[PDB]
């Protein structure tokens, strides 16, 4: 079970900008045992800052062929982890991993190799 | 000798190293290069801020303890 700081984020299909509503909390990601492809439970929990929008716990599964990641979708923020579900359960998350601050840095964090392995890894394989 | 000289006195000395009150007199930023004081160098110790001509070009930095520890 691998946990990191993350905020909730507001999505857009409007022009695909995806403007954050910053918050504070932890993402809890569970390694499960479900399947042999996709199927990682993304459950999000607040710790602090009830201001802006809030997301109570929802498990979200990694659905291959509907979920795509990129870190910039607008270049107004980076560190984005995108879970694309065509608005059937869509919610976006904004990582706030402290290693260089909670301020966004484009092309994810400043500990590149460590975050990159995960991001590619959830799509490819499962436990 | 000791008072007059103690041998081979010009060196190129970087930013943020052991620099004494004596050694601080003789500092000159080259004004033909990118980094020069906003005003003018104070000729003694303390924090000085250098105006940068072009930040688009990479330069070599030193990273702070502020980035590393949160």
């Amino acid at each position: 079970v691998i946990k990191f700081r993350a905020g909730v984020c507001e999505y857009n299909e409007d022009s695909r900008l995806c403007t954050p509503i910053p918050v504070q909390g932890e993402i809890e990601i569970k390694p499960n045992e479900e399947e042999e492809l996709g199927f990682w439970d993304f459950e999000w929990r607040p710790t602090e800052k009830p201001v802006g929008r809030e997301l109570d716990p929802i498990s979200l599964i990694l659905i291959p062929g509907e979920t795509m990641w990129v870190p910039i979708k607008s270049s107004k923020s980076g560190r984005i982890f995108a879970l694309v579900f065509s608005s059937n359960e869509r919610y976006f998350f904004w990582l706030q991993e402290k290693n260089s601050g909670n301020l966004p840095l484009n092309e994810l964090s400043a500990k590149d190799k460590e975050i990159y392995n995960k991001m590619i890894g959830v799509l490819n394989n499962s436990s | 000798f000791y008072k007059n000289k103690y041998s081979s006195k010009p060196y190129k000395v970087d930013n943020m190293t052991r620099i004494l009150p004596q050694q601080s007199r003789y500092i000159s930023f080259i004004k033909d290069d990118r980094f020069v004081p906003v005003r003018k160098f104070k000729g003694n110790n303390g924090v000085v801020v250098l105006r940068d001509r072009e930040p688009k070009e990479p330069v070599a930095l030193i990273e702070t303890v502020r980035q590393m520890k949160d």
